[PDB]
C-alpha cells in the first residue's frame, strides 16, 4: 500500500491541482474531510471510493477530545494502507496547513515502511491575500493558532499582518466544544491590548466555498471581536498597528543610510 | 444546482459569462427563482437545503493549540 | 478589456489549480513569469499569445533599480487591458505571496475603471510544509524579505517556525545587483544572534521546478549561511530556538492551569 | 521528447507512480537519451536546460523587495 495526501483547496472543483485531481483519479480509496455536500458529491463523481472523516467528530452532543478525533482518521487511512490499497487522503486546503492528520499519518506509514508524501494544496492564507488584496511580504506576516497564542508565551510583531487561526474556538482549553464563549474572546481582546489599540480595525475573514459565493471580509475595531459571529472557518486578520521604522543599528554596521536604500 | 456550480467553479469561460451577468446565466442553467434568491442574498444555508445536503453536518477544525 | 492574475505554482504544468489553466486557456494574452523553459513551452502550447516579462529585468550587466523594472511590467500588463484584451498576468507560485506586480496591476486596473482580481496559487512557502512534513500552526509561523528584516526594525518570535525570503540578496540596498556578499550575510548572522545561537539548525530550501528533481533541504548551522552556496529561489528556514512555555497570566484569567488542558 | 516527457509526468497521477517505481525504465520508455537519464540521476538541473535547446534561457525571478514602498 501507498498514501499520498493532497488537498482540494476552498473553492469546489476548480482549485485543486491539476496533479493532485489525478491522485484522487486514480487513488483505490480516498479518505475526504471536504467542506460542504457540494464538494462531497464533486469527489464522489471522481472517485466513489469514499470515507468521509467527518464521522470521527463528536456525534449528537457527546464529548469526545479532538484528539482522540483525529487519533481514528490517521488510524483509518493506515488501515487501509496496510491492507494493501493505493490511498489518497483528500483534505480541504492545504492537507497540511494547521491539519496534523496527514503529517501524523505520512509519519506513521513511513515508520511502518510505506510510501507516503504530502501535495501542497491552496489554504485559507493563500484565497486571504488574493481577497484582501496584502502580499504577506509587504511588512511581514505572523500566523498562530487563536488558543495557542492564549495558552503559551508568544510575541507578535505590530509591523506584521497578523493571522489568529480557529479565532472561533480562542480559548476552549478541553478540545471537547465546537465553539468557546463571548467572556474568553474579551480576555483574548484584553491580552492583544498589549500591542494593539481597542479601536483598533480587524477583520473577520472566510473564503468562499462555492463560485457563486462571496468572501466575507468583516471589518470592525478590536474591542467588538467578543460580540462578532464567529465560526468554526472564521479566520481573524489583524492589520499592523506600526509602520516599518528604520533599524539604524543594521544601517550603520552596512555603513549606509536609509537615504542609501534604492 | 451541484452539476452548476461544478462546471462554473472549473470553467474560466462560463465564470466570466456569469460574472457579465450572473441572473441570466444561471437561468440557462435551469435554476429556479428561490435558488437564484438565495444566491443573490447570499444565504448559503438555503442552497444546502434545496440540492439535498444541509443534513450533511460539516467541523472542520483540523489541529489544536495545546500541543503534545 | 479585463484582468486576471493567475499563479502555476513551483512544479511544472501539474501544480496549477483546474480553474487558473482555464484562465490562461482562454485569456486573449497572457504576460508571463515562469521558473525556466519546459515551464515556458508548456505556457505557449496552453495559450501562443505570451509576453515574457524576464525581459524587463536588467540586461547585458546593465545598471537598473528593481523599482523600475517592476513598474515597466506592470505598465505593460495595463497597455493590454486598456487596448481592451481579456488579459491574464500568469506569475509561478502564487501570484501575490512576495510579488509586487500582480497586486499593484490590479490596484491600477480598479483605479482606471477595469475588472481586475487575484486568484491563489501554490506558493514555495506551501512546497516548505509539504516538502519538510512542517505545520506552520505547530508552534507558528513568521516570513520576512531578508532585506527587510536587516533595515527596519523586526523582531521575531523565536517559538515559531521563522522564514527568511529572498535570502540570496540579504543586505543588497541598491536594488540593482542580483546576489549579495558574504560580508552582509556575516552581518544577518549577528543580527539573528539576538535570538538563535551561533550553532543553531538553519535549512537552506529550494522547491524543486521539474517532476523528476528533489528539493534542495540543506542542514547547516546558523554561523556557516555566510559561506553557503545561495540562488536567487533560495529560502532560508530557521525553526524554533525555544519550546513553547505556559502564559500562566492568560491562564489564570481563563481560570485554568496547564493539568486542565485537554 | 524531453519537454513533452516532463509536462506529462507532472500531471499525470498514474505516470507518476509509474516513474517512482522505476525512474530508468520509465525514462528509457520515453525516449530519454543517457545523457539525459544521468543528468536526471545526478541532479544536474543546468545539463538537462542544454539538453532541451536553453539557448541562454536566464531567468531571474524576484518580484519584490525590502525597501519598503
Ligand atoms: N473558508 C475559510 N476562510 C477562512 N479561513 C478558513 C477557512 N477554512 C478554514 N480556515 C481557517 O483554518 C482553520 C482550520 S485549520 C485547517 C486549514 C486548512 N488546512 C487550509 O489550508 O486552509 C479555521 O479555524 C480558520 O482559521
Ligand atoms: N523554488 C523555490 N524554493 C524555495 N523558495 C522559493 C522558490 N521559488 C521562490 N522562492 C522564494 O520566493 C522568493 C521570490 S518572491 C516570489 C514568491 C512566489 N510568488 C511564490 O509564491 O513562491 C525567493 O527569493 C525565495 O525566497
Amino acid at each position: 500500500g501507498s498514501l499520498v495526501c493532497v488537498g482540494t483547496g476552498l473553492q469546489l472543483a476548480g482549485q485543486i491541482s491539476v496533479l493532485s485531481r489525478s491522485y484522487i483519479e486514480h487513488a483505490d480509496i480516498v479518505f475526504s474531510l471536504l467542506p460542504d455536500g457540494f464538494s462531497q458529491r464533486w469527489l464522489t463523481k471522481l472517485n466513489p471510493n469514499v470515507i468521509n472523516l467527518q464521522q470521527f467528530y463528536a456525534q449528537n452532543g457527546e464529548v469526545k477530545n479532538r484528539r482522540d478525533t483525529y487519533e481514528q482518521m490517521v488510524n483509518a487511512i493506515l488501515d487501509a494502507v496496510r491492507a494493501g490499497k493505493k490511498t489518497v487522503c483528500a483534505l480541504y486546503g492545504h492537507p497540511g496547513v494547521f491539519a496534523c492528520v496527514s503529517h501524523m499519518a505520512i509519519t506513521r506509514a513511513k515508520a511502518e515502511g510505506f510510501s507516503a508524501k504530502m501535495e501542497p494544496g491552496i489554504s485559507a492564507e493563500a484565497c486571504l491575500w488574493a481577497d484582501l488584496g496584502i502580499d504577506p511580504g509587504n511588512s511581514g506576516h505572523q500566523s498562530f493558532e487563536a488558543s495557542q497564542f492564549m495558552f503559551f508565551n508568544h510575541v507578535p510583531d505590530p509591523t506584521t499582518h497578523l493571522l489568529l487561526w480557529q479565532i472561533a474556538i480562542a480559548g476552549e482549553h478541553t478540545l471537547t466544544q465546537f465553539h468557546t464563549s463571548s467572556d474568553r474572546l474579551q480576555i483574548l481582546v484584553e491580552q492583544l491590548n498589549q500591542w494593539y489599540p481597542l479601536d483598533h480595525e480587524v477583520v473577520i475573514y472566510e473564503a468562499a466555498n462555492l463560485p457563486i459565493q462571496a468572501p466575507r471580509i468583516e471589518r470592525l475595531p478590536l474591542a467588538n471581536l467578543p460580540q462578532a459571529h464567529l465560526m468554526p472557518i472564521s479566520t481573524l486578520l489583524i492589520p499592523p498597528a506600526k509602520k516599518l521604522e528604520y533599524n539604524y543599528a543594521i544601517l550603520a554596521k552596512l555603513g549606509i543610510g536609509p537615504e542609501d536604500l534604492g | 444546482l451541484s452539476d452548476f456550480f461544478t462546471q462554473l467553479g472549473q470553467d474560466a469561460q462560463l465564470m466570466e459569462d456569469y460574472k457579465q451577468n450572473p441572473e441570466a446565466v444561471m437561468r440557462a442553467h435551469g435554476l429556479t427563482d428561490e435558488q437564484i434568491n438565495a444566491v443573490m442574498t447570499g444565504d448559503m444555508e438555503k442552497l444546502k437545503t434545496l440540492s439535498g445536503d444541509s443534513s450533511y453536518q460539516s467541523y472542520l477544525v483540523i489541529s489544536h493549540g495545546n500541543g503534545d
